[PDB]
């Protein structure tokens, strides 16, 4: 029986900011 | 019951002397005919592809037959798979009357 | 000449051993195709030559209907009874084995040939007798094509009959045409 | 029998289907006069349902589930009329009428005009090539064997 | 920035030049055919698109062709 | 039955306005060489319908599918509950 | 160069909004842009398709995270025959007090959605239990997108570029993706089963933790190296077993049982762990083929010269082929989408017959939203198929080097192709749809006794052949006396048979008249659609009309209206024709697959039996039939659940409607027409104060081609996917 902790949903969402910076960096090589 | 190490053992060694003596000169000239993988008619390495450049300190020989380390690795791995296929064919326990 | 009176094909002027002009199909026109279509025909005749005798050989002696006789296969045990003598070493995969050796080593061997008159005429150690030195060798290649082709028709003619009437051998079959040749032929399978 | 269908004299649910069909029609029928003309039209109707279905009956038809005749096309013997008869029949006559008009066209073809004999029919040798195509398969063959069936110099594209 | 361009079947017999709605072909001469002219295209700038030379030209194939490209605020016939 | 004839007119008009007469005339080019190999090519020779004709045959039939659907669905429904 | 459409100067130089939609329309199309080299295509290539990979694990990772932030999956997994799987959560500003009320489904505290996916059952099929098995999963796929952006980024820089003789190495490329991609993926994912998941399904429970100390089986290892493999498969799973529990639980991990589990009527696991590991070892197998640095193996150039049949029947045979395939990037694009469509309506045919996934087969709306999501991605990747064989012919064919080879001789008898494929179509057509027409003539008359109902009568002696013993045909598996129903009694045919004779399943259902005209009408959309594909593609490099198509590209849009008019001529607009030959095909075989499966669940075959054979009966007893609870989602009298499907019904047939404006209408139209709204805009008060900074134009004739067409699509996927889900949720049966 789990719920996801508060703390979870922080990681998962600092990752995600991460991922997207990556992602971005990609795109900006991809353009130039 | 099959007796693993001697099944195998006997796989083998009939793979690896089928190799050695009986298709060797069918092999060797096979594949020289079929030299190498060629595009535009030049070889990959000649191409431009310095990954791709043929080992030779691997395929060095000794054997009056020119008989490669790769060579008895490619009939070796073919008599490990012929005997554990004997092997379990004798163990498998199914015998249809035909 | 297989037909009176009809043309001859262009490739088959009538010089090889058992050339009769037959191919209606067009089949050897290719000259490549023709040399391995020869040697093909003399190594599927010689086959059958020498495979019809033990076909029938077994069947007059008993113990042995060239189907029952690979009936103790494809059955847990029965790994014996070569000549109504059990066979020490009659175990499937051994026999197997021995046979897929042998047979690779030797066929081989006879693949490393160049000149294909050598290809389908050896000679040498396969003449013991010197029978190719007879300055007859027109007439005894073209006897021996015309028994292999017989041969071939014959070992047909097994198959098709052991399809046709399962459990018998060449023998039974001859002994019920025979037995009321009238009422027991092939228009019982070609019209039932 | 085929594929676990019923023959339709044996089967129940065609004679139901009769019955429910008979029924229906002489529900109609009880609103009109005896002698009037509805009622003889709808009597006409009912035994012509009659006729039909003890045909479909007599004639040996498998007959599915559902109540309804069904057909078999894989060649066999016991119904070549479902199939193979009706379709030498249509091979037959279309056959005919295509050649009649290759024919026709061919004829056409090495004339003054043959574009008005294209819109204008020529009545008289439209008729005599009609006529000659009873025979059609043997002309057919025979054309296909001496080599004036096909052509060889067409017109095409850029390849 | 259409493309137009003459190839040597031309036959001289000036239709194209006619058809066109932007004066962008015109009659040169020419060694080649029994009129001995031939047409070319100088004002290829001013051409829309149309395609009418392509339709007044008699040839088995055309002898003007006309290879859309890039657009342009005289090729997009735009009056505003 | 005469509305599903009309649903199925309306949807073949489509084909007519959907489409247009270049791929058609390849098509019967194609059609025309497989006539032409049997000595059968006519004498007329086969075109596409033009682009205004296909447009007129596309309205036509779209227009007769739509207006039977319509017709059907009433004259059906009003006699059935009038 | 300026401006937007950097890669392109005839673009950016347009003065009007024509620029914008063609650089967004263009922008992925490397070959055209400006300046472009061979190797920087192929860089650019392969970064994208890292990004591509990177783009396809955050949406499965968003999918987990969802899931088990918003989800019921433990009580689902507590009750999987009674709960309904959770998809995500609902926060719409714009809801009434009654909508909140009529989505709060399952046994949460809010509006959610219903989820139709089947990952729910994908998921706890191969061991996943609670909801942070699924949150270490949506961290560990953020991780491997991160690796993937850090990948592309890197194979990006000047120091790790690789070069264009790399990309062109087809023979060590394909050992490596033969063997590993494929085989060594198979054979962890048999390790997986074995080790972690086949465990969950007998109530037990291995994780990282505890993968070191729990054995796989009783004796691991030691019967696998003495050569002794049957013992993994002594005792399999009873036929009492309880999924997720050791009720009847057995200890074998590589069975070969066939059929279905009783309790959960999908595949055994330890069928599937098998076969994973036998795929796995052909592959490895398969890999060591062609030669590389190691001086053995086959060179595939010298395969493709060495085939070619004497007598010349051929032609030159496959001489030349290898470097066609190995220069165009067109070709391999075209080879692999044939070979992914076939994959995919290989997948969608085998998956709703062969379940399996644990619980599946009893959620209807998720068997059904599978076949039809897999069935349209296999019409639209075919479609994709033969359009990038054509843009192949007009750009990458050379004639001088394929002279008189297989693809040369292909375009050598085209006429013939064409001619026989259009009669194939033709026949059909004519005789396919006069059967029809028949026997609605017949059922309007009310002598339903007299139409045309032609059994199947070789797909049922197929079914035979299988073991169907209904049809009474007896003959292979179905006879007792043939070799392979003796050869094969004692390996899978118990379960097998077991499976194919219950009419329950969807395993070889029973086939009647109906069914026989529905695959004539499958054959007829399939070759009609194969002919306007063919036609594209073969007649793509010039025709009588136009003897000159390849100077003009892939895509223009006409010739003029000189030589009688030439309106839609190119390949690319055989591509628009034939997707909506594609469109109406699937669609076909989605209705018949959707009627025969609703008829199956409720029961009622009969009525499938008998109203399938005339067309009327398709449109009184299914679409009619059927759309009772869909159209009444919201009605004067409230809202269901099922209002958010009613309005995406009416929003498809909406879309679907206005797609019809772009393929009717075309351009001079609505050029006049904006030409009269500039002036007025040029001339009012108060608003000659705003200019455009780009001239408005209407749009292109193939733009309004592709428009009309993806308005045209979206309608068609929208209304026949809310149709779908709808008729089948509301019954659930
Ligand atoms: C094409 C050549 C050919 C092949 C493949 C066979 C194969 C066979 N023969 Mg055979 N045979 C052949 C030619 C051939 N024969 C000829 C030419 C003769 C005449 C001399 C015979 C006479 C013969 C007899 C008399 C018998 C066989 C038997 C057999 C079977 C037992 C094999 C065995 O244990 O022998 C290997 C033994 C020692 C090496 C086997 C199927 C036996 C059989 O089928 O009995 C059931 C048997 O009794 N054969
Ligand atoms: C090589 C020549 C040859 C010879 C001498 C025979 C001889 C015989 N065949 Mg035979 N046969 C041959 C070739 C030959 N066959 C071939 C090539 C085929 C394949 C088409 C057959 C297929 C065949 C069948 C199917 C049958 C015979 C039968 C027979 C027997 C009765 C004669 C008859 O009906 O015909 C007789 C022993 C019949 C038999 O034995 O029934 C009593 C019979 O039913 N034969
Ligand atoms: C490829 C499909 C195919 C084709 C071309 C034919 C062709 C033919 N069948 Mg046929 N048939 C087929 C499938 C087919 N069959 C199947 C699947 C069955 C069910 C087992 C049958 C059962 C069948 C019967 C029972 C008969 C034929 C017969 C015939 C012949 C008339 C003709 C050569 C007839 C025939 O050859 O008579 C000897 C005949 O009586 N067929
Ligand atoms: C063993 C080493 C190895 C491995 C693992 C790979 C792996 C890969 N290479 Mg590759 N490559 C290699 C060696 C290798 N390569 C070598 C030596 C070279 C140079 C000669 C290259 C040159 C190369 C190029 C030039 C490119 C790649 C690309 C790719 C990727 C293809 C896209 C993808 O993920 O497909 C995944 C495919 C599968 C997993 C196969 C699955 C089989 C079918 C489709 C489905 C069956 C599964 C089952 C039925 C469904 C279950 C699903 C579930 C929902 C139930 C893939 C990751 C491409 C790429 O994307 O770049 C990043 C690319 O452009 N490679
Ligand atoms: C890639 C897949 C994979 C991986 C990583 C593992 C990993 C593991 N397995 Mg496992 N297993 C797998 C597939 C896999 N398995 C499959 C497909 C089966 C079914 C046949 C099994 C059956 C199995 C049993 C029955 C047992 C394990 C055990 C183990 C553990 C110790 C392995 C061991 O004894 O040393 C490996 C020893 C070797 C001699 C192997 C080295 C040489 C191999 C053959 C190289 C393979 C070829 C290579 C790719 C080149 C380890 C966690 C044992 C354990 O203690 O688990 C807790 C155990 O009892 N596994
Ligand atoms: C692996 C899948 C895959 C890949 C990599 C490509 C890649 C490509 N396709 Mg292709 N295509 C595919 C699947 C694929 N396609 C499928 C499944 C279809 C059928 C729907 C098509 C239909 C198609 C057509 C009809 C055309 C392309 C074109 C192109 C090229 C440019 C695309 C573009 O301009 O985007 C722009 C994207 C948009 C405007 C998005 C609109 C939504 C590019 C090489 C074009 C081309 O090469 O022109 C010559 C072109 O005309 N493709
Ligand atoms: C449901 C309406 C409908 C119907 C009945 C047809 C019928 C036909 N179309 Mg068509 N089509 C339609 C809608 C329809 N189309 C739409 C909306 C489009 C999109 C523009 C197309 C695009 C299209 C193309 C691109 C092609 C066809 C072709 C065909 C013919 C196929 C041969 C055949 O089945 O003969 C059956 C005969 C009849 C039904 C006539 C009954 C009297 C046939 C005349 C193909 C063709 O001509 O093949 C030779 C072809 O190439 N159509
Ligand atoms: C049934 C589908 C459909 C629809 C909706 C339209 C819509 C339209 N057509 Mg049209 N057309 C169609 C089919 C359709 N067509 C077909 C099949 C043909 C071929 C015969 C034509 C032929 C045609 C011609 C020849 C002409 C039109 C014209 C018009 C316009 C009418 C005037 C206007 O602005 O309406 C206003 C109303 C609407 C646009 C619909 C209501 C607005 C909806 C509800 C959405 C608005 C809010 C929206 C949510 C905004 C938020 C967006 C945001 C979320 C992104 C309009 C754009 C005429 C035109 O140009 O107008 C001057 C015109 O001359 N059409
Ligand atoms: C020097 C010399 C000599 C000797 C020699 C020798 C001794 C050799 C050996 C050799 C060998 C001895 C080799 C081997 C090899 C092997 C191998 C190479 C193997 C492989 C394997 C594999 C690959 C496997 C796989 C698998 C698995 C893993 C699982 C199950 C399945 C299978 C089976 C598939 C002499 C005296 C003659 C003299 C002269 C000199
Ligand atoms: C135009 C073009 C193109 C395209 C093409 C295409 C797109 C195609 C397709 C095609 C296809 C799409 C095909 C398909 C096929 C398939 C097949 C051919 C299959 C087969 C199968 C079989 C044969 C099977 C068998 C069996 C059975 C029945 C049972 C079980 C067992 C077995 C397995 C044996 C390209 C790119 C090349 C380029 C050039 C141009
Ligand atoms: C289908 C279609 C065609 C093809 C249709 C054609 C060629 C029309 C065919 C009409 C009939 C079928 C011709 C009949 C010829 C004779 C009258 C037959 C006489 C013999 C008996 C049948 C009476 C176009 O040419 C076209 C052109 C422009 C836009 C759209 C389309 C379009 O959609």
């Amino acid at each position: 029986m789990t719920s996801i902790s508060d703390s979870q949903i922080i990681v998962a969402l600092v990752s995600a900011f991460i991922t997207g910076i990556l992602a971005l960096r990609l795109g900006k090589s991809l353009y130039q | 019951e099959a007796n693993t190490a001697l099944t195998i053992t006997l796989s083998t060694g009939a793979l690896l002397f089928l190799g050695r003596f009986v298709f060797l000169p069918f092999q060797r000239d096979n594949v020289s005919r079929q030299g190498l993988p060629v595009q535009n008619g030049v070889t990959h390495f000649d191409a431009g592809d310095s990954r791709a450049q043929e080992v030779t300190s691997f395929l060095k020989t000794n054997d009056p037959a020119g008989f490669t380390i790769v060579d008895v690795l490619a009939w070796g791995a073919l008599g490990h798979a012929v005997g554990f296929f004997i092997l379990a064919t004798i163990n498998n326990g199914y015998n249809p009357q035909f | 000449e297989w037909l009176p009176g009809n043309p001859r094909p262009s490739y088959l002027d009538g010089s090889a051993p058992g050339d009769f002009g037959f191919d209606p199909l067009g089949l050897g026109e290719v000259p490549e195709n023709l040399e391995r279509f020869k040697e093909s025909e003399l190594i599927h005749a010689r086959w059958a030559m020498l495979a019809i005798p033990g076909v029938l050989i077994p069947e007059a002696l008993g113990y042995g209907n060239w189907v029952s006789a690979q009936k103790w296969a494809a059955t847990p045990g029965g790994q014996a009874t070569y000549l109504g003598n059990p066979v020490p070493w009659g175990n499937l995969p051994i026999i197997l084995a021995v046979e897929f050796i042998a047979i690779a080593f030797v066929e081989s061997q006879r693949n490393g040939e160049s000149d294909p008159e050598k290809r389908k005429y050896p000679g040498g150690p396969f003449d013991p007798l010197g029978f190719s030195k007879g300055a007859n060798l027109e007439e005894l290649k073209l006897k021996e094509i015309k028994n292999g082709r017989l041969a071939l028709v014959a070992f047909l003619g097994f198959v098709v009959q052991a399809v046709a009437y399962p459990g018998t051998g060449p023998l039974e079959n001859l002994k019920t045409h025979l037995a009321d040749p009238w009422h027991n032929t092939i228009a019982h399978v070609l019209i039932p | 029998d085929v594929a676990g269908l019923t023959p339709c004299k044996e089967s129940k649910g065609f004679a139901k289907r009769e019955k429910q069909e008979i029924k229906k029609l002489e529900s109609r029928l009880k609103l009109y006069a005896p002698d009037s003309a509805p009622a003889l039209a709808l009597n006409a109707t009912i035994e012509k349902t009659k006729r039909r279905f003890a045909f479909y009956g007599n004639e040996g038809l498998l007959c599915g589930t559902d109540g309804l005749p069904h057909l078999i096309v894989d060649g066999d013997q016991a119904h070549l009329g479902e199939f193979v008869y009706p379709g030498l029949v249509f091979l037959y006559i279309a056959g005919w009428i295509g050649w009649v008009g290759r024919a026709y066209l061919i004829d056409v073809r090495t004339s003054k005009k043959p574009t008005e004999k294209e819109i204008i029919i020529d009545v008289p040798l439209a008729l005599r090539i009609m006529s000659k195509g009873l025979t059609w398969p043997v002309a057919a063959i025979g054309e296909l064997r001496s080599g004036k069936l096909v052509e060889k110099s067409a017109n095409i594209t850029v390849s | 920035a259409h493309s137009v361009k003459i190839y040597d079947t031309c036959i001289g017999c000036t239709q194209c030049v006619r058809a066109c709605p932007t004066d962008v072909l015109e009659m040169v001469p020419w060694d080649g055919c029994k009129a001995s002219q031939i047409a070319s295209a100088p004002r290829t700038e001013d051409c829309v698109g149309c395609k009418r030379c392509e339709s007044a030209c008699p040839t088995d194939f055309l002898s003007v062709r006309v290879y859309l490209g890039a657009e342009t605020t005289r090729s997009m016939g735009l009056a505003y | 039955l005469l509305f599903l004839g009309a649903h199925f007119v309306w949807a073949f008009s489509l084909m007519f306005l959907f489409s247009g007469r270049g791929y058609w005339q390849e098509l019967i080019e194609s059609i025309v060489w497989a006539h032409n190999k049997l000595k059968v090519a006519p004498a007329i020779q086969p075109r596409a319908l033009s682009i205004v004709q296909g447009r007129a045959v596309g309205v036509a039939h779209y227009l007769l599918g739509g207006i039977a659907t319509t017709w059907a669905f009433f004259l059906a429904r009003i006699i059935s509950v009038g | 160069a300026s401006r937007f459409p950097k890669f392109s100067r005839g673009l950016s130089q347009d003065p009007t909004t024509r620029r914008i939609w063609f650089g967004i329309a263009t922008a992925h199309d490397f070959e055209s842009h400006d300046d472009m080299t061979e190797e920087r295509l192929y860089q650019k290539i392969f970064a994208s398709h890292f990004g591509q990979l990177a783009i396809i694990f955050l949406w499965t990772s968003g999918n987990l995270f969802h899931v088990a932030w918003q989800g019921n999956f433990e009580a689902w997994g507590q009750d999987p025959l009674h709960v309904r799987p959770i998809a995500h959560a609902i926060w719409d500003p714009h809801f009434g007090q009654p909508a909140v009320e009529a989505f709060t489904r399952g046994g949460a505290s809010g509006p959610v959605n219903i989820a139709y996916s089947g990952v729910y059952q994908w998921w706890y099929t191969i061991g996943l239990r609670t909801n942070q098995d699924l949150y270490g999963g949506s961290i560990f796929l953020l991780f491997v997108s991160a690796l993937f952006l850090i990948a592309g980024w890197l194979h990006l820089q000047p120091k790790w570029k690789p070069s264009v003789s790399w990309f062109k190495n087809a023979e060590s490329r394909l050992n490596h993706h033969l063997s590993g991609l494929f085989g060594v993926s198979s054979l962890a994912w048999t390790g997986h089963l074995v080790h972690v998941a086949i465990p969950e399904s007998r109530g037990e429970h291995v994780r990282w933790n505890n993968l070191l100390t729990a054995l796989p089986h009783p004796q691991g290892l030691g019967p696998f190296f003495a050569g002794q493999w049957n013992v993994y498969a002594q005792n399999p799973d009873s036929n009492s077993h309880l999924f997720g529990t050791s009720e009847g639980a057995g200890t074998a991990i590589l069975t070969f049982l066939g059929g279905f589990h009783p309790q959960t009527q999908s595949l055994w696991l330890t069928d599937m762990a098998h076969h994973h590991l036998a795929i796995a070892v052909i592959f490895i197998i398969a890999g060591h083929m062609y030669r590389t640095n190691f001086g053995i193996g086959h060179s595939m150039k010298e395969i493709l010269e060495a085939h070619t049949p004497p007598g010349g029947r051929l032609g030159r045979g496959h001489k030349g082929l290898y470097d066609t395939i190995n220069n165009s990037l067109h070709f391999q694009l075209g080879l692999a989408l044939a070979s992914l469509g076939v994959i995919t309506s290989l997948v969608a045919q085998h998956m709703y017959s062969l379940p399996p996934y644990a619980f599946l087969a009893q959620d209807f709306t998720t068997q059904a939203a599978l076949y039809t999501h897999h069935q349209y991605i296999a019409g639209f990747i075919m479609t994709g198929a033969f359009a990038h064989g054509a843009i192949f012919f007009i750009r990458d064919y050379n004639p001088e080097q394929n002279k008189d080879n297989v693809l040369a001789r292909m375009l050598e008898h085209k006429e013939a192709i064409i001619s026989h494929l259009s009669w194939a179509s033709l026949f059909l057509g004519f005789h396919t749809l006069g059967l029809y027409v028949h026997n609605d003539v017949m059922l309007a008359f009310g002598t339903p006794e007299k139409q045309i109902l032609i059994e199947p009568v070789f797909a049922q002696w197929i079914q035979s052949a299988h073991g169907k013993a209904l049809y009474g045909f007896d003959v292979l598996l179905s006879s007792a006396d043939s070799p392979a129903f003796n050869a094969g009694q004692t390996l899978w045919l118990p379960g097998w048979l077991d499976a194919i004779n219950n009419n329950s399943n969807s395993l070889f259902l029973t086939i009647g008249p109906g069914d026989f005209l529905v695959h004539h009408a499958i054959a007829l959309g399939l070759h009609t659609t194969t002919l306007i594909l063919v036609k594209g593609a073969l007649d793509a490099r010039g025709s009588k009309l136009m003897p000159d198509k390849k100077e003009f590209g892939y895509s223009f849009p006409c010739d003029g209206p000189g030589r009688g008019g030439t309106c839609d001529i190119s390949a690319w607009d055989a591509f628009y024709l034939a997707v909506f030959w594609m469109l109406n095909t699937i669609g076909w075989v989605t209705f018949y697959w959707h009627w025969k499966h609703i008829t199956l669940w409720q029961g009622n075959v009969a009525q499938f039996n008998e109203s399938s054979t005339y067309l009327m009966g398709w449109l009184r007893d299914y679409l009619w039939l059927n759309s009772s609870q869909l159209i009444n989602g919201y009605n004067p009298f409230g809202m269901n659940s099922l209002s958010v499907w009613a309005w995406m019904f009416l929003f498809g047939h909406l879309v679907w409607a206005t797609g019809f404006m772009f393929l009717i209408s075309w351009r001079g139209y609505w050029q006049e027409l904006i030409e009269t709204l500039a002036w007025a805009h040029e001339r009012t008060p108060l608003a000659n104060l705003v200019r455009w900074k780009d001239k408005p134009v209407a749009l292109s004739i193939v733009q309004a081609r592709l428009v009309g067409l993806a308005h045209f699509s979206v309608g068609y996927i929208f209304t026949y996917a809310a149709f779908l889900i709808a008729s089948t949720s509301g019954k659930f049966g």
